């Protein structure tokens, strides 16, 4: 799950 | 029969006489988060050695297969220079190094995974001292208020 | 892992435990010894009215 | 004892906002092993903080 | 197992009595300066034969 | 030349064992230093920096 918020921090 | 129970009796006893001398907290608590720290050092050491153990045979296996190459150079120089007997000893030295190398690879590849297990089994125990070191702190203040209250109830 | 008597770990917890019980009775217990004498406490009402 | 424990929690507030710039650094770096080690030392000071 | 309950309070005993009678601030760190400063010239020793 | 148990060639065995051993054994407690994330962490930052 973290893994995937830091993704979603990553994109813009 | 009755002897023993008897002899039960007389330990119960005797172990409560002993409880009480060493009930206090702070004396237990100070000796116990010592001794922690020393078997968890004791258990590094070893898993240091365990390490260490591997590299040296990940050596040895590295020597082997340099050995070998060694073995193979000899082999292909054998066959410029003509020679049949040179070549037949090399042979010979590469087939048992070979098997000696797959074994080694073997126990080290079991040997990694219990390390492995090791490592995480050692975070554990990290974070389980460090946890304890907190609640000392927190039952410190709890048995001082108690023992000022112990002064007050007299007056 | 097996958490024995012998090791440190199981003999902290419960020496602790009875410690912990045993230090929030007394405390209690000095507090009830407070609420039995109304006088005392009245007197503080009194004070409180009196700084009012 | 108090201020002490104040001060361990205050301690532990300034380990917590100093996990959280590793945890931003780490997003920045793109690294994602780096953010794994941070979040979990958030979440255990964190209730150590709320029991205290 | 009598004896393992008692030296369990011997070693606290002992433990707590040689706490308090070793811990002064500037003794322990004087003796401290001293030995990391030896450790330091061990280490320079050894690189000196390395430079020789 | 044979590697016999003469006592020049026993104990150049011996120390030849004892060296990597340690070495081996230094590796490992280093690796634990290593192994954290803050110790990767720095390096990275500094490379970075000298590039620039």
């Amino acid at each position: 799950d973290e893994l995937a918020a830091l993704k979603a921090q990553m994109l813009p | 029969m009755g002897l023993f129970d008897r002899i039960k009796r007389v330990v119960s006893s005797n172990l409560n006489d002993l409880v009480n001398k060493a009930e206090d907290p702070e004396k237990m608590l100070e000796q116990a988060i010592l001794e922690m720290q020393e078997d968890l050092v004791q258990l590094r050491q070893g898993v240091a050695q365990a390490i260490a153990a591997q590299k040296r045979s990940e050596k040895q296996y590295n020597d082997a297969q340099n050995e070998i190459n060694k073995w193979q150079r000899n082999a292909q120089l054998a066959l410029q220079k003509g020679d049949e007997n040179l070549a037949r000893q090399a042979l010979e030295r590469k087939k048992t190094y070979t098997d000696t190398s797959a074994a080694l690879k073997a126990s080290l590849d079991t040997q990694s995974t219990q390390v492995e297990t090791l490592k995480r089994n050692l975070i554990q125990l990290e974070s389980k001292i460090s946890e304890a070191k907190t609640k000392k702190e927190m039952l410190k203040a709890r048995i001082t208020t108690a023992k000022a209250q112990e002064q007050l109830q007299g007056m | 892992v097996r958490g024995m008597n012998t090791s440190s770990a199981m003999s902290a917890f419960e020496r602790m435990e009875e410690k912990v019980l045993m230090q929030e009775s007394r405390a209690q217990a000095l507090g009830e010894l407070a609420g039995a004498d109304l006088e005392t406490q009245f007197a503080q009402l009194e004070g409180g009215s009196d700084v009012d």
